[PDB]
DNA sequence: ATCAATATCCACCTGCAGATTCTACCAAAAGTGTATTTGGAAACTGCTCCATCAAAAGGCATGTTCAGCTGAATTCAGCTGAACATGCCTTTTGATGGAGCAGTTTCCAAATACACTTTTGGTAGAATCTGCAGGTGGATATTGAT
DNA sequence: ATCAATATCCACCTGCAGATTCTACCAAAAGTGTATTTGGAAACTGCTCCATCAAAAGGCATGTTCAGCTGAATTCAGCTGAACATGCCTTTTGATGGAGCAGTTTCCAAATACACTTTTGGTAGAATCTGCAGGTGGATATTGAT
């Protein structure tokens, strides 16, 4: 008996259904504070932090990727690929107005 | 030939609409939204108006292009120009 | 000896209870709710203070806030805003 | 002499009082009128009413009795007059619509 | 009406924008993005000219509907 | 007094990064995505959390809020619910 | 009629600046015109940091901070510099 | 008797933008180094764009700064350019950019 | 590359029309000086929450292998959009008024502000209440290879 | 066309974390009366603005070749998705205090109020001059044939 495979699509198709499908934030909790308060501490020392001020910097940057991956897989799709690349999230930055 | 257009045009200033035809737009526009008044406009008004259009219609031009050469094409079709203003939101 | 933090959690409750009786809501979408209501506030109330002065004027009365919505609200969003604050309006002079 | 408050005058949910001291703690104008904060509150009470609408009915399709963010979510998107006045505007906890460009589906 | 934006006018508008190549089809799709551009703005600011209870639409009437729509226009009084 | 904040830019996780693309609809990966993301979310956060550091400073605070943040996302034109109240 | 604007300072630093350059009359409105937004964006925050803290005066501390909220890093350097710079100098003689 | 202006080192008017911060709603109490602040921050960015635009103007070998200076200097500033990246600039035009793949 | 031949680009020029500066005048604004009030800073403190450590369970990141299929490069054809010359109709440019209409100016009933006092409606903590999260297990796909 | 192999859907169930209700106190809205302000209602003017109406300038509409590009077809290397085991580090829950946010209270450096006087900035015509409508003419591209 052969070992059973899904074909390459299979799963990424199915995890976009399933995470389109769910609202939980998809960084891990404790990397993302340790990298808040990393570059707060570059700004300022000794800054602590209402847990709620975590969490609303986590929902914003995770909803500003989630958009921002939206862009660029449109970029990707422009150019007749399927595989989203680098220059598609410079492009997508670009014509958002951040950048150039 | 392209390319002396090109240059030409970025190097001026001028409005690049002929007035007459944007103004009776932009009155018969007005005219629509209004349920159908009788508005006057200023010259600066329509102007300011143009001026906006014609950046605006520059600018969107700019960015349509960037997608129009990241597909690998010279030519701006229409779909570069949607997709443009679908990721300005 | 004691904080005091209003909100608009009971007016949102009660708008709840009037179109969906059977519904309740999660804190957090009350939160929602309550950020969208200052939010909606402060784009009314800042589009009107720049109405009356652009105009030269002192006071901001409803005619103030009922072109900021109209300025502000798309269509039909903005007509049934419209219905309801003005009905609101001259019910109250009465 | 018995007190009404303005919201019954006005008809209304939401607090026109509250409204009106709010208009005059945020520096909009050296002067309120009395119509003014009933009109806000009315326009508020409204667009709130138009909001829980649609999110309960999404509640209902999802077969929940409470409102939770993704319902918020659901309603704003789907609507699209809801959707431009909130277009630059995150919900919390509300996810995305479902939606695979057509290309990417196998074939 | 909106033909009177015409196709050298609106090749003027691309070769700005550094456009080489234009398809045939680019002159619709310009004239109808132009069209809810100009809807949107006016829209705006005869609502300005409305509530000052004017009949006449000024330049700052304008500018005041650009810059709400987060497009600032600078030489027009604002 | 506590042990240094290095690199955490690296604890955003491909799988993570992954997860985000497919809420985002994206089926297929370039294998150098995950640099590029990182760099642009630090962007990001260094200019919230810039301005929300500015307005901690400003009400001479040593904590930053949850209003602080909700601010410094406003005025970069990103407002976000929930977490006002 | 009496229509106020910066033209008389606009003009005044201009001609410190650039003592030999001139300037239109469209491009002094150009400058007008910023002047103006700049007034707006600056004051605005201001108003905004002074609500948000429950404080009634708009105090130059106040535009400190919102000159570091709005101008890019170094313009935002310069502009603190200038307006400090000011102040001090406003405050002795 | 000297002005404010003059008091501050300043040619922007003191007393002028301290009359448009009462007026405008912005808070009940201006302190008197506020309108100070305010005026040399808006003098420092107009001598900048000045400064910038004049070279821009001499550059193009022209004694007179006109809009399309302004639009050169401001767009060629990194600084200028992000600060006033929402704002049209009336008959400035667009900075000569022509793509790469087209030459 | 080389010319060869053409076709515009781009500095460079005049002189003078129309844009800018110069010169005075003056209401409106800024400054001054004096008096009086007050927002908010500082110096307390009470008590939320925040930080940081720990351990345990296990969920999930990591690094591997490896092959399917994607992107990139190529080749070629056919069809689209650019480069032409021409004359004709739409746009420009110029008054002529007329008129509409935007601004002002003065006055005053209707409106708004505001301190005082009377009353609730709104909140916080506490007491109830109960939706649904997480846990099954079996149906119904959906997929991929024989 | 068919199965094996996986996954996903889906209904049901309970108790407990999270939502709803209950309850008193009190801060803040409402009521009252008087002081202050305002934005139109009505009656002035000069200016842009539009309707013609007009005469033309010049920019565009039109139709053919053709030259270059867009899209289709194809091919292959190698990159990225899928499915593993492995083990570490995130999550969870609670401790251990301490910092610092937030609440009071007091009182002056800083703000407002107000009656005047001094300057200023805006304005309009006169007196100055800068730009540009056009005209070069040689450089600087482009195109074609050796």
């Amino acid at each position: 008996k052969k070992p059973h495979r899904y074909r390459p699509g299979t799963v990424a198709l199915r995890e976009i259904r399933r995470y389109q499908k769910s609202t939980e934030l998809l960084i891990r909790k404790l990397p993302f504070q340790r990298l808040v308060r990393e570059i707060a501490q570059d700004f300022k020392t000794d800054l602590r932090f209402q847990s709620a001020a975590i969490g609303a910097l986590q929902e914003a940057s995770e909803a500003y990727l989630v958009g921002l991956f939206e862009d660029t897989n449109l970029c990707a799709i422009h150019a007749k690929r399927v595989t989203i690349m680098p220059k598609d999230i410079q492009l997508a930055r670009r014509i958002r107005g951040e950048r150039a | 030939g392209w390319l002396k257009e090109i240059r030409k045009l970025q190097k001026s200033t001028h409005l690049l609409i002929r007035k007459l035809p944007f103004s009776r737009l932009a009155r018969e526009i007005c005219v629509k939204f209004t349920r159908g008044v009788d508005f006057n406009w200023q010259a600066q008004a329509l102007l300011a108006l143009q001026e906006a259009a014609e950046a605006f219609l520059v600018h969107l031009f700019e960015d349509a292009y960037l997608l129009t050469l990241h597909a690998g094409r010279v030519t701006l079709f229409p779909k570069d120009v949607q997709l443009a203003r679908r990721i300005r939101g | 000896k004691r904080s005091r933090k209003e909100s608009y959690s009971i007016y949102v409750y009660k708008v709840l209870k009037q179109v969906h009786p059977d519904t309740g809501i999660s804190s957090k979408a009350m939160g929602i709710m309550n950020s969208f209501v200052n939010d909606i506030f402060e784009r009314i109330a800042g589009e009107a203070s720049r109405l009356a002065h652009y105009n030269k004027r002192s006071t901001i009365t409803s005619r103030e806030i009922q072109t900021a919505v109209r300025l502000l609200l798309p269509g039909e969003l903005a007509k049934h805003a419209v219905s309801e604050g003005t009905k609101a309006v001259t019910k109250y002079t009465s | 002499a018995k007190a009404k408050t303005r919201s019954s005058r006005a008809g209304l949910q939401f607090p026109v009082g509250r409204v009106h001291r709010l208009l005059r703690k945020g520096n909009y104008s050296e002067r309120v009128g009395a119509g003014a904060p009933v009109y806000l509150a009315a326009v508020l009470e409204y667009l709130t009413a138009e909001i829980l609408e649609l999110a309960g009915n999404a509640a209902r399709d999802n077969k929940k009795t409470r409102i939770i963010p993704r319902h918020l979510q659901l309603a704003i998107r789907n609507d699209e007059e809801l959707n431009k006045l909130l277009g630059r505007v995150t919900i919390a906890q509300g996810g995305v619509l479902p939606n695979i460009q057509a290309v990417l589906l196998p074939k | 009406n909106i033909q009177g934006i015409t196709k050298p006018a609106i090749r003027r508008l691309a070769r700005r924008g550094g456009v080489k190549r234009i398809s045939g089809l680019i002159y619709e799709e310009t004239r109808g993005v132009l069209k809810v551009f100009l809807e949107n703005v006016i829209r705006d600011a005869v609502t300005y000219t409305e509530h000052a209870k004017r009949k006449t639409v000024t330049a700052m009437d304008v500018v005041y509907a650009l810059k709400r729509q987060g497009r600032t226009l600078y030489g027009f009084g604002g």
